């Protein structure tokens, strides 16, 4: 079951990563709309950077989860 | 019979597509910070991002189904 907890956790992390990515794609399009009307306020850009930072972190944990899975299947 | 390896290989392939999406989004963000005069490239990055995200969702959903099948 140790692998079963990891496999379910991996599924949880993967779904979370996809939702965040979908959120970033939507938010980035909106920032483009804001730029087109010349209303950028800096905070919208900061929100996109924060999202990228969170996404990079999520990808790193997914890789760590793969390492735990590999270490347990040898 | 490489059950775990198949899942990991599929996940790694998915991560490569996700990193491609992140790279596309990073170019878009870097361009936006510089206030470009033209939005043709950024609009194209958004269009490509939507295509890649759709494929990422389909692959992830499939991998999640497989992960649940194996864990039983």
């Amino acid at each position: 079951s140790p692998r079963s907890y990891l496999l379910k956790e991996l599924a949880d992390l993967s779904q979370h990563l996809v939702r965040l990515l979908e959120r970033l794609v939507r938010e980035s399009e909106r920032v483009v709309e804001v730029l087109e009307r010349g209303e950028v306020d800096e905070e919208e850009l900061k929100r996109l950077e924060d999202l990228h930072r969170e996404l990079e972190k999520a990808v790193r944990e997914v890789r760590e989860t793969h390492r735990e899975i590999r270490e347990r299947s040898r | 019979e490489y059950i775990i390896k198949d899942i990991l290989d599929s996940q790694e392939h998915l991560l490569r597509l996700i990193e491609e999406l992140l790279e596309t989004q990073k170019e878009l963000l870097e361009i936006l910070k510089r206030r470009p005069d033209s939005v043709e490239r950024v609009r194209e990055l958004v269009r490509r991002s939507k295509e890649i995200a759709d494929e990422i969702r389909r692959q992830s959903d499939r991998n999640v189904r497989l992960l649940e099948e194996v864990s039983k």
